[PDB]
């Protein structure tokens, strides 16, 4: 399925994803077309900070839905 | 808390409204519906928490055991994976309890989980979300997320499932999100870009009162302010 | 109405029946596209296996909805 995600400046992109997938495997994706290192990387969904370990069927996120990037340069 | 053939889901299309929803389940393994159920679910946590029930993979090559629950719209045909998320807040109004916002019997209704299960029609839970979302008087909170108690003021009472937040409508469920993006960062310590037309969420360190709005290509406007005033940086006098 | 059968093999078959159709006459018609006598036929929907007894009414099976099948 097909995913976006938005950062809080306007910028989106999609990706092909599975509920299946892993927050960690988004972030990887976001890296393969962003170039954006998962470790400054930070997903929300609905308010809500997205586990590496958890998948995205665990929010229950469905197709064309969209998750937002704030990044963390520390 | 029970089950039953009271499902209601949000599907996004062609409804884009609360539609009664079919409870479906497949092998939490190879993903396929070849799974058996030596038993039905009994409450709502059998189906929305994961590997909270067993059953029997019937594919000879795949041994699976895990139940792994999800939802699809039943008001019209739909996909093998077409699923839609599931609203357990509404139900039915079996009762007929009038809703206490507009004190009109409506079905089907949303029941806060507070200690009175208060019960609201979705027309009213619509116009409550819109109204507390313009007036950014939504709850941010670092376990649940983004989301509102119930209609009548009782405590812990905050909606789980977020998607319930759905009958906003498009335009204003997407409104969500950002502003719930926006309260996370918030949440976390970090502070939005003051610079109008960027909004960008950074997360600087605790101790620095220098912000660089900078994260690569569009990702920052690279204005440099700072966290208190929210004006522009400064060496000292943060007043005005 | 349209129903269809998933197999093991992905193939999805499609199959031409009535709600008051039984299972037996729905194995009758999955053997008429591949071959598959009924005996070995085993039919999964909702996390419950078909008895040969009911129809597709009785087992709440829509239009153009998935039935899985596995072989005996
Ligand atoms: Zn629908
Ligand atoms: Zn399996
Ligand atoms: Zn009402
Ligand atoms: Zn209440
Ligand atoms: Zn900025
Ligand atoms: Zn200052």
């Amino acid at each position: 399925m097909q995913i976006f995600v938005k950062t809080l400046t306007g910028k989106t992109i999609t990706l092909e994803v599975e509920p299946s997938d892993t927050i960690e495997n988004v972030k990887a994706k976001i890296q393969d077309k962003e170039g954006i290192p998962p470790d400054q990387q930070r997903l929300i969904f609905a308010g809500k900070q997205l586990e590496d370990g958890r998948t995205l069927s665990d929010y229950n996120i469905q197709k064309e839905s969209t998750l937002h990037l704030v990044l963390r340069l520390r | 808390g029970p089950l039953g053939s009271s499902f209601f889901v949000y599907c996004k299309g062609p409804c884009h409204k609360v539609q009664p929803g079919k409870l479906r389940v497949q092998c939490g393994t190879c993903r396929q519906a070849t799974l058996t159920l030596a038993q039905g679910p009994s409450c709502w946590d059998d189906v929305l928490i994961p590997n909270r029930m067993s059953g029997e993979c019937q594919s000879p090559d795949c041994p699976g055991t895990r139940a792994e629950f999800f939802f699809k719209c039943g008001a019209h045909p739909t996909s093998d994976k077409d699923t839609s998320v599931a609203l357990n807040l509404i139900t039915n109004n079996s009762r007929s309890i009038p809703c206490i916002a507009c004190t009109d019997v409506r079905n089907p209704v949303l029941v806060f989980q507070c200690n009175h299960r208060h019960v609201i029609c979705l027309d009213c839970f619509h116009l409550y979300c819109v109204t507390r979302l313009n007036d950014r008087q939504f709850v941010h909170d670092a376990q649940l997320g983004y989301s509102l108690p119930c209609v009548a003021g009782c405590p812990n009472s905050l909606i789980k499932e977020l998607h319930h937040f759905r009958i906003l409508g498009e335009e204003q469920y997407n409104r969500y999100q950002q502003y719930g993006a926006e309260e996370c960062v918030l949440q976390m310590g970090g502070v939005l870009c003051p610079r109008p037309g960027c909004g960008a969420g950074l997360l600087p360190e605790q101790g620095q009162r220098k912000v660089t709005c900078e994260g690569g290509n569009g990702l920052g406007c690279g204005f440099v302010f700072c966290r208190d005033c929210k004006e522009a940086y400064h060496e000292g006098e943060c007043d005005s």
